[PDB]
């Protein structure tokens, strides 16, 4: 029963991935293709969201160059930050450097934001970075050009977007054989766990289960005619005992 | 040298409780076996202390210093005396409401002869 | 005082008789002159404790066995007074034991997180705070399966009104929160019971004795939250009771009290608690003010607050005897006169 | 506004560039404006011109401000405790030591004649050593004043225990100043004396019982040698073996024996304890009152040394050049601080920010928030020009 | 050092005991769940005392380790709070003296 709890969790994961975009051997070989497909779907989804994050880490780095070459065309620190922490970073840097700064922000278009500091001086430059890196700000130091890193970064944006277009095509190829098959894999487990939950309710006394429970009196002869015909038609000469 | 940084305790309940609060011992998160042993005076058999003795000295190896009450150490006198190693250290201190005695102190006996 | 002695005539005069067994200052000085726990037993045998340690006989006599038996006879005297109570008096006696039931709940569900045995975490429980499903708190870990299985049929069930179970089962950090919040709701309910149904001479001197419990618990929560807690004030204000002398202006400043000075400047504006946080042992200040509030609750005659004022004074008597017997057994006598005696 | 106000004047310490001009009175002089215009002319201006110091580099400069803030607050706190140790001792009651001399010169008069003190603090020395020297002096001095006030409190406790032993309440008390050779006999060993602490009701009960408590009890010994409110203290002489029977018999009657014999060494040592305890508290109290007063002045000179330093370095950080500043200490009359602070902000605020400026007043101290604490180590609310508020 | 440790251990033990009894619940059970780290640990060094290497220990107190939550019990919580403070001081004694024993 813990097995078909785990497989129920795996069928639930397959139901979440699609929304996000029987004999004992016949169950034992289909739980194998549940597990063997859950493994590849989980690793391909975890190699896709962690790659989308790496894509956004470059699309946020292109924008803080586009919005800070423009500020110069109209001892400085340039980087990315979440938008809900811009005011608290402004206040912490204003309380650290008493004045002594020219702080801007330009919204990158989770939502994020850029910032320029102009730390006028020294001896706090490694201490501003302990404010920025504490609340998860990613500084983008360039030191060469605002037109040479953009080429080497657009040579990675498209090169990684093509890996997105490969792995997501493989994902939508894999989901075609699963979306038309989940009502079988789910409905197997929903009744198999229901079988074993009921088999936990039996006695297991002397290498044989004792099932005590209620049945209406109209359906007594139906049990005594359906249980008697079924144990004899399959062979296996060890008859059941039906007492009242 | 360093491969041990717990101090284990064989002591009366109050003394042990206190010591733990102060932070010396622990209940481990992957063995789920205490690295201290509480004792109800006179209510706990001498055989249970001995199992626990073996446990800190030998069956565990993360024990640096083994603290042990003089009242308790005396009951299981045989096992303590036979332990002569430095890994873990055996340091007998007076029990609660019991005074010093040189003869409830395993190491002091050892040192005195063959000086 | 014209309708008091109908159901409470015999109850008061025995409790007033129990008051006369409170040890005076000379009966404490005669205990501080003892040399042995046996001499302290024989000195207590001339008081109204007489022959309560008779089944001990000088060998197994420790300073914790005195605290066990001296409090056990307090509990049996409380049960005798409670068995003769009826009506609003019996309900008032039950509402006293609810605050010990809360402490036994919070002591029983910490003995299961640490996986200590159930037979030894119950001998440390309080005998007056006994309900029939108290050992069965060792069945679950989370708060919801301990409420909905055990604590619904208990009289502590209306007190689980703000305990938000976020499906985190239990550490030691939130059991204290549940304890403080149950005691908060209990202080609210028992103040409303005293204001509602208890008669007028036993109302004004019981609202002060209960608002003092609320103020002491507010100061202890707002001062123990410095060291072993990092909580928000909006979640801290659900732990402070709102019945006391200290609530509407000072528990707000105790809620946003991030430092020791945030507590001290908050308690400097209240008039009878200023100077507690300056010098001396703070717990001794609260116990001294508790006894000075229980002393002038015996001076009003036809009042059921004499039961509260008796049992808290008798608990302080057991604490003073325990402190003296701890001093004369460990041979430390530098602070043997640190007892509290207003009687 | 205030923080330990007696009747002491409150001070605002300001520094400005030498190009600064007020905008509240255009074309006017700064020095003239402070005396004349400023809060209805009830402003008393005193000099407070701080010399040049060795200023670090840019990286070192950030770190110099961070430390000035911390050290300033320590010294300020520590002085607050010293004042308190005096207040409690009753050496500061109406007013004392906030207006009292500081090396034979009152506190307000001392600030006006304060320009830097070349007592051991030199301008041929580095900034760093100036912060380390002054702060060490301030900590060390506070620690000695604290150690004596702790010891004095202990000493009072011993004396109090002793007086009660020498007479007061019986429960631990044995007498030693009311000895006599016949009301207290022990010269061989046959006779001894047991003292019995008897409640007043029980006084008649003892006079009747004394003989019956044991056999061989000396006749007519029962007399009250000493008497207090709760208890009457008796002497009875009897044989030594019989002392055990006597004591047990005494406790049934519901008396409390107090055991004291007339051994010579006993009498002498208890008497000694009273005396030795009075002499310890006495000597200590005289050195301790003296030590705090002497500590008080030193930590005062040291508190202002940091502020002067603090203000100077800060001025350099915020305005830049010139390194030559126009610096004053303005004595504000009590409760005009808020009005004074605002006027200064309007005039001079434009210099340090034309947008980094808002109106503000007074000084509020908190641990609710860190805002409004005017400091360069924690985040505060940025002042539009360098102004520090001193509350005495 | 044996005599000195014994006095310190008995005094800290009695203050802890008094508190356990007054609150009306056994603190030690509460304490056993919460203990899952140790503040006072030792770091080992080999020291040449003559030609032979002996074991020496130098003790560290983890400042990255918070207070356990066994406080806030009401009036009973004040009692535990004072109790841990005497005991951390006391326990330090036992370990520093113990380094010579090994």
């Amino acid at each position: 029963l813990r097995r078909f709890d785990e497989v129920e969790r795996m069928v639930g994961f397959l139901n979440e991935v699609v929304e996000k975009h029987l004999s004992l051997e016949n169950v034992n070989d289909m739980v194998k293709e549940i597990t063997d497909c859950e493994s590849r779907a989980r690793q391909l989804d975890e190699s896709l969201d962690s790659l989308r994050s790496k894509l956004n880490d470059l699309l946020e780095q292109r924008q803080v160059i586009f919005e800070c070459s423009k500020f110069i065309e109209v001892y400085m620190i340039t980087g990315s930050i979440r938008r809900t922490k811009v005011d608290i970073l402004n206040r912490i840097l204003w309380r650290l450097l008493r004045g002594n700064l020219i702080f801007q922000n330009f919204p990158i278009e989770v939502e994020k934001d850029c910032f320029i500091i102009f730390t006028h001086g020294e001896t706090l430059l490694k201490k501003v970075k302990r404010v920025i890196d504490s609340l998860n700000g990613k500084i983008v130091s360039l030191n060469t050009r605002s037109s040479e890193l953009v080429d080497t970064l657009n040579r990675q944006i498209d090169d990684l977007q093509r890996i997105l277009d490969t792995t997501e095509q493989t994902l939508h190829t894999e989901l075609l054989v699963i979306h038309d098959q989940l009502p079988v894999w789910s409905a197997m487990t929903k009744r198999e766990k229901y079988v074993y939950t009921t088999l936990n309710k039996f006695q297991q006394e002397s290498q044989g289960l004792i099932a005590e429970g209620w049945v209406p009196s109209t359906e007594l002869i139906h049990l005594q005619d359906s249980l008697k015909d079924y144990i004899e038609t399959l062979g296996s000469e060890y008859s059941t005992v039906f007492n009242v | 040298a360093e491969k041990r940084t717990l101090i284990a305790v064989i002591a009366d309940e109050d003394t042990t409780t206190g010591l733990l609060l102060a932070g010396i011992g622990q209940i481990t998160p992957e063995t789920q076996e205490k690295n201290f042993f509480v004792y109800q005076e006179g209510k706990t058999t001498k055989e249970e202390i001995t199992d626990k003795f073996n446990h800190f000295t030998e069956e565990r190896d993360d024990i640096a210093i083994l603290l042990i009450n003089q009242h308790i150490a005396e009951n299981i006198r045989a096992r303590v005396d036979s332990f002569t190693n430095a890994f873990p250290a055996i340091l007998e201190i007076p029990s609660k409401d019991h005074p010093y005695d040189p003869e409830k102190d395993s190491v002091l006996k050892r040192v005195r002869k063959l000086f | 005082g014209v309708y008091f002695n109908i159901d409470n005539g015999f109850i008061e005069g025995v409790v007033r008789g129990y008051r006369n067994g409170l040890l005076s200052n000379n009966q404490y000085i005669n205990l501080t002159q003892c040399d042995t726990l046996e001499d302290l037993k024989l000195q207590l045998s001339s008081t109204d404790y007489g022959n309560f340690l008779s089944s001990v006989s000088s060998e197994s006599l420790t300073t914790s066995l005195i605290q066990e038996y001296a409090s056990s006879k307090l509990y049996h005297e409380f049960n005798y007074i409670r068995d003769q109570s009826s009506g609003s008096t019996r309900k008032f006696m039950d509402y006293i034991t609810y605050g010990y039931m809360i402490d036994n709940v919070a002591l029983m569900i910490t003995g299961t997180i640490h996986d200590r045995d159930k037979g030894e975490i119950l001998q440390r429980c309080h005998p007056l705070g006994w309900f029939d499903t108290l050992p069965t708190l060792s069945v679950a870990t989370d708060l919801e399966s301990l409420y909905e299985t055990v604590l619904v049929d208990t009289p502590l069930a209306p007190y689980f009104k703000n305990c938000f179970d976020t499906a985190e089962e239990l550490d030691d950090m939130n059991i204290e929160i549940i304890r403080n919040k149950l005691y908060k709701a209990y202080l609210e309910d028992f103040y409303n019971f005293v204001t509602e149904e208890i008669p007028e001479p036993a109302k004004e001197c019981m609202q002060t004795l209960l608002g003092f419990e609320a103020d002491r618990r507010s100061i202890n929560i707002a001062l123990n939250s410095l060291q072993s807690s990092d909580i928000d004030p909006d979640l801290k204000s659900d732990l402070l009771p709102n019945i006391g002398k200290l609530y509407p202006l000072a528990t707000f400043h105790l809620a946003q009290a991030q430092d020791f000075e945030g507590v001290r400047a908050a308690l400097a504006n209240v008039y009878e608690y200023r100077g507690f946080l300056e010098t001396g042992n703070l717990e001794d200040h609260f116990y001294q003010l508790e006894m000075e509030l229980c002393r002038d609750a015996f001076t009003q005659q036809f009042a059921i607050s004499t039961v509260w004022a008796w049992m808290k004074s008798k608990e302080q008597e057991v604490r003073n005897i325990t402190w003296i017997a701890e001093c004369i057994a460990q041979n430390q006598r530098e602070r043997i006169n640190n007892y509290i005696s207003v009687y | 506004m205030a923080t330990a106000l007696y009747t002491a004047n409150d001070f605002i310490l300001i520094s400005l560039p030498q190009n600064a001009q007020p905008v509240t009175a255009p074309g006017s002089k700064t020095d003239s404006w402070f005396n004349e215009t400023l809060i209805g002319g009830r402003a008393f201006v005193s000099d407070f011109k701080i010399p040049e110091f060795k200023i670090g580099s840019l990286d070192t400069l950030i770190v110099e401000s961070e430390e000035l803030s911390k050290v300033d607050n320590q010294i300020g706190a520590s002085i607050g405790k010293i004042i308190e140790i005096l207040q409690g001792l009753n050496e500061t009651s109406t007013n004392a030591y906030r207006t009292l001399p500081i090396n034979n010169m009152p506190v307000p008069e001392y600030l006006e004649n304060f320009q830097w003190q070349t007592r051991k603090f030199k301008l041929d020395k580095s900034i760093k050593d100036l912060i380390t020297l002054i702060s060490n002096e301030s900590s060390q001095l506070d620690a000695d004043v604290r150690a004596t006030y702790a010891n004095y409190n202990s000493a009072k406790t011993n004396l109090a225990a002793a007086e009660r032993k020498k007479t007061g309440d019986l429960s631990v008390r044995s007498l030693h100043d009311i000895v006599k050779p016949e009301d207290f006999v022990l010269n061989s060993e046959h006779l001894t004396t047991v003292l019995v602490a008897v409640p007043k009701s029980l006084k008649s009960d003892f006079e009747k019982s004394y003989e019956t408590l044991s056999k061989n009890v000396v006749p007519a010994s029962a007399s009250v040698i000493a008497e207090d409110a709760e208890y009457v203290l008796f002497n009875v002489h009897l044989f030594k073996k019989n002392v055990q029977e006597f004591t047990t018999a005494a406790r049934e009657k519901k008396f409390i024996p107090r055991e004291f014999n007339y051994s010579e060494e006993l009498i002498d040592q208890l008497k000694k304890e009273h005396d030795s305890a009075a002499s310890l508290e006495q000597s200590l109290r005289v050195q301790l009152v003296r030590l705090a007063k002497t500590a008080y002045v030193d930590v005062f000179i040291n508190w202002f040394h940091i502020k002067a330093l603090r203000v100077y370095v800060e001025s350099v950080l915020r305005y830049g050049l010139p390194p030559h500043f126009n610096i004053k200490i303005i004595a504000v009359p009590p409760k005009n601080l808020s009005k004074c602070k605002s006027e200064l902000i309007d005039a001079f605020g434009f210099l340090g920010g034309n947008a980094f400026m808002k109106d503000k007043k007074g000084k509020i101290n908190k641990q609710d928030t860190s805002l409004h604490q005017y400091a360069s180590l924690v985040d505060t609310e940025y002042e539009p020009f360098v102004m520090y508020i001193i509350n005495l | 050092a044996k005599q000195k440790m014994g006095r310190v251990m008995q005094t800290a033990a009695f203050s802890l005991a008094e508190v356990s009894y007054a609150t009306g619940e056994n603190i030690g059970y509460q304490v056993q769940e919460s203990v899952s780290t140790a503040r006072f640990k030792v770091r080992a060094r080999q020291e040449n005392v003559s030609g032979v290497y002996l074991s020496q220990f130098e003790s560290y107190i983890d400042p990255e380790i918070n207070d356990f939550r066994l406080t806030g019990l009401g009036r009973g919580g004040q009692q535990v709070q004072r109790a841990k403070e005497i005991y951390s001081r006391a326990v330090e004694t036992l370990v520093e003296l113990a380094s010579l024993q090994t």
